[PDB]
């Protein structure tokens, strides 16, 4: 919880942790995390609404989310110190009331945008 | 200490109690009548003295100061990044030992540290005024320090590189074992230590402690900005024109980072303070652009963009900046299009390469130049440093001052087609650290043209079969660029049968308009959720508010998600279930559409007013400020 | 930053250092050390400047307020500045009876300094002896200055400087004091007009009072080819209905902004103007609807590009 950083531009948490999750189709994934990208000036289509685009990585490779990504966290491990931190994740997941509470790293595209 | 020699070239009497020779010298300089009174030997000495003082920018005394012109001119190929020219200078046979010293600095500047170490050892052998001997001893120890640091860095870190042979590594360790740079000046001839006392500071571990502590004045909130800048230029000119390898070390790079940043922040503070009282400062030049490019990291530039407004800073010598930018982009082609990559020269140059093009957002570039930078950035930049995700941002930044013309559009189209070419392999997948992919480049072209059709991509799309699935879904992110025939050909490969295929279609841009069928598919999912009541539900709600859906049978499912009913009918929504956290997830278009709804507006403006007062959140404050939501 | 919301620990140690810096002020300027002075006062000025965020005991406040008001040399801390230092000390400690006596002692001396017709007060910020008197009258309403009233009752017409000085402090004077003073002095000057509307002698501007404002305005007009801002606020607040001051635009930008907001050029608008305004006048500006959209842009710019949090508070409380 000493590496735990709360970003306030998107109400998510940055934490060096992995996730073992199961979707609504019983599929299992091990050692997976997420990365969020704040790009407020993205060239949106007529149907883009979310200000942040999130990529899910498992085993060092990004996932193509072809199905519904509703999921539950079964075991969250903090990478630097192998102590199980799942109880903190679920406690934090309820509070923020936002999709994908804990994220491996947040990328801010605002400061690099030419319209910044 | 008999006089002060100020950075603007004005001499001030300080501590001498004898005859004033500096005042007398300047009187001899201004008027030629007294010059003929000197002897012939003293006449040629005065001419040599006069040449030295005008070359070093020491013009006259403080009380005779008039229209002072302090323009920085660094006569060094190394500072300007003339990589080709120094190579030619190295190749040529060196006439004198002074040329060898310039060569060894150029070899060090070009990453050939083993050759410079050998050259510096050679110069030391043949140089026992003895000033080049001392400077070579300083530089050989410096390059030995650089080699030792690089070996440690390479052992710690993308692929295993061995630029220095272990025989060379063992040799320099045996030559530099128990080598004291501190005793170097004291062991010099006593004539040298008297004549060249000003060169002693080069043997110290740190030599910019004085310049860094004087930087504290730039934070004063009560000229000095010219003094810090001219002191910076003095340090640059001495370290480059005299070819001293300490100019590439961390202490000097950090000092330029500290001095340049604080000068920029101080000017930013003066502007805001002026507007507060006057109610409506720093002017960068070619040298400032080089200093920021060479010494600032991308993070360090990022700290600059957030703190101040460089768009308010006007850039001069833009053709010289462009010449620097076309000159640097040429070297990337030489480094990577050919097999000329120098792994040691790689590490130092790419950081300057990344910073220059990142900072190239604020400069107006000609078309022929802009093509060279874009083509070098898009194609020849290695993916390890500038990946696909970061590279577009570097490319997209160049559009701030240069609105994308046809020729640059062709280059990006060339990049997109080449990206499609690598997708013949099923294993190939774009890796982006910014969550940003080849779709974003095509969106940029469609943003700047709105009518561009990719002919070569159309040919690739029409050639597609059901087998090479990696190519099919890749070009679905490039649908607007394809022709109608290519669009019709591609659409046959995906189906929209169930609701999940609709979301996949909406995410990849497969369809941008809602035929009534998807509304029923949209409708079918919601009734199942309503039946199964006792992620997407919030997503559907926004589309109805964004006028994406005109089915008007959306109100049956009001009551499950607080975001759903918040969007379907703002007038009937209860705002005690409102959570301010949603507005942080909303993009520019959606927030603006909420602002002009004339409903929901006074509720959210109240929730934003409450949040900023209670929490003082900048994101909430800026969301409220920009769109008045 | 909001330092007032930052808690201060070890308060008694801070106070002891503050009273100690106060005793040295008295000792130096009552056997002065000119070399010691040049380094000490900068610390002394800052320590008393920062003492606003410090809760101080009544005995401790008495020592510091005595040194600040009396033994602090006029060369650096002028009477206008010295009021501000004194005023900030009231943020955490409401003015007690022991402290309030010290301030009247200063005013009696200030009246004594005004027995000489040559003496005049110099203030960089424009605050004078009348502004401490407001600070006396702010905390306790029914305060009468016994010693100042005594000088008021002994006044003659010859010592004019006492007459003009005591009128600015009129609330503090007793009923017999003000009646004697009102017999000796009448409100007849443009400076007297502002002092009367400030102390409370006059409530609504009489037609003669507008004539004084007009005559100064034509005097300014002929000199054109800082009371202008005060006049514009008076008109924009509708307390004045004379409606001839539209002929007197152009000298300073603050006036033109208030008198005719629609025709004002807001490129010459100064953001720092919003800070000097009070709650009622700020609310009137937001309710004018003629400049509201223009000043929205100015305030929105300032919060973006300036570090002052006052603008955000002004924007959020009134939406000016």
């Amino acid at each position: 919880t000493h590496d735990l950083v709360y970003h306030s531009k998107i109400n998510t948490f940055v934490w060096d942790v992995e996730f073992d999750i199961v979707l609504s189709d019983s599929k299992e994934l091990n050692k997976c995390y997420f990365v969020k990208c704040f790009n407020p000036y993205r060239i949106n289509g007529k149907c883009d609404f979310a200000v942040s685009s999130i990529d899910i990585f498992s085993e060092g490779k990004r996932l193509l989310i072809e199905n519904e990504f509703n999921f539950k966290i079964t075991k969250a491990v903090h990478v630097a110190t192998s102590k199980d931190v799942t109880e903190i994740v679920l406690h934090l997941s309820e509070r923020i009331s936002s999709p994908f509470p804990i994220v491996k790293e947040v990328v801010y595209l605002d400061w690099s945008h030419p319209q910044f | 200490y008999d006089y002060h020699f100020e950075v603007n070239g004005t001499v001030v009497r300080h501590k001498n109690k004898g005859f004033g020779y500096m005042e007398r010298f300047f009187e001899l300089k201004e008027s030629c009548d007294e010059r003929s009174k000197l002897s012939k030997k003293q006449y040629e000495r005065f001419n040599a003295l006069f040449n030295f003082f005008e070359k070093n920018g020491v013009i006259c005394m403080a009380k005779d100061a008039g229209t002072l012109n302090t323009s920085i001119e660094i006569n060094s190929l190394a500072y300007h990044g003339k990589y080709d020219v120094m190579k030619k200078f190295i190749e040529e046979q060196s006439v004198s030992i002074e040329d060898d010293y310039k060569k060894a600095f150029f070899l060090a500047c070009l990453g050939r540290w083993e050759e410079s170490y050998d050259l510096y050892s050679n110069i030391i052998l043949n140089s026992i005024n003895g000033c080049v001997y001392y400077l070579s001893q300083i530089n050989r120890y410096r390059i030995y320090q650089s080699i030792t640091q690089a070996v440690t860095q390479f052992n710690g870190l993308g692929r295993h590189y061995k630029p220095f042979t272990d025989e060379f590594l063992a040799r320099i360790e045996r030559e530099m074992t128990n080598f004291n740079i501190d005793d170097l000046f004291n062991g010099m001839p006593f004539e040298f230590q008297k004549k060249y006392k000003i060169l002693e500071f080069l043997s110290d571990n740190q030599f910019l402690y004085d310049d860094t502590v004087k930087l504290f004045e730039l934070t004063n909130k009560v000229s000095s900005d010219i003094v810090v800048l001219l002191r910076l230029y003095d340090n640059l000119r001495f370290l480059y024109e005299n070819c001293l390898w300490s100019v590439s070390f961390h202490e000097f790079h950090q000092y330029i980072r500290n001095s340049m940043s604080l000068l920029i922040e101080k000017a930013e503070y003066e502007r805001t303070r002026d507007i507060d009282e006057l109610g409506f400062g720093f002017f960068m030049e070619y040298y400032d652009f080089v200093n920021i490019s060479r010494h600032f990291k991308i993070d360090d530039i990022k700290n600059l963009e957030r703190s101040c407004s460089i768009d308010k800073i006007r850039f001069g010598e833009q053709e010289k900046i462009e010449e620097y930018l076309v000159g640097i982009a040429e070297e990337i082609t030489k480094q990577f299009s050919a097999n000329g990559m120098n792994v040691v020269f790689y590490t130092q140059f790419i950081s300057e390469a990344k910073a220059a093009l990142y900072f190239a957002k604020y400069v107006k570039l000609s078309e022929e130049g802009l093509g060279k930078i874009v083509k070098a950035l898009l194609f020849y930049f290695p993916e390890r440093d500038l990946d696909i995700g970061k590279r577009y941002v570097w490319l997209e930044r160049l559009t701030k001052c240069n609105e994308l013309p046809k020729s640059i559009i062709s280059i990006i189209d060339d990049f997109l087609v080449l990206q499609a070419e690598k997708h013949i392999d099923q294993n190939y997948s774009e890796v982006s650290s910014n969550g940003l992919y080849s779709r974003d480049y095509g969106a940029l072209i469609k943003h700047f043209e709105k009518n561009f059709i990719s002919k070569r991509l159309s040919e690739i799309t029409l050639c597609l079969t059901q087998d090479k699935q990696k190519q099919i879904d890749f070009l679905f992110k490039l649908l607007p660029l394809l022709s109608t025939n290519a669009k019709s050909h591609l659409l046959s490969f995906k189906s929209v049968e169930n609701i999940n295929d609709l979301m996949n279609g909406i995410r990849i841009g497969l369809i941008d308009e809602f035929t009534p069928e998807h509304e029923e598919l949209i409708i079918e999912y919601l009734e199942t959720r309503k039946v199964n009541y006792i992620d997407y539900m919030s997503t559907f709600g926004i589309w109805y508010f964004l006028e994406e859906i005109n089915n008007s049978k959306m109100e049956e499912f009001i009551g499950m998600d607080d975001q759903y009913d918040f969007f379907v009918d703002p007038e009937n929504f209860d705002y005690k279930k409102f959570i301010p956290s949603w507005l942080k997830n909303y993009n520019d278009k959606l927030l603006g559409k909420i602002a002009g709804n004339k409903h929901m507006k006074h509720h959210v403006i109240e929730v934003l007013k409450e949040r900023v007062k209670n929490s003082n959140d900048k994101r909430y404050l800026e969301i409220l400020m920009n769109y008045f939501i």
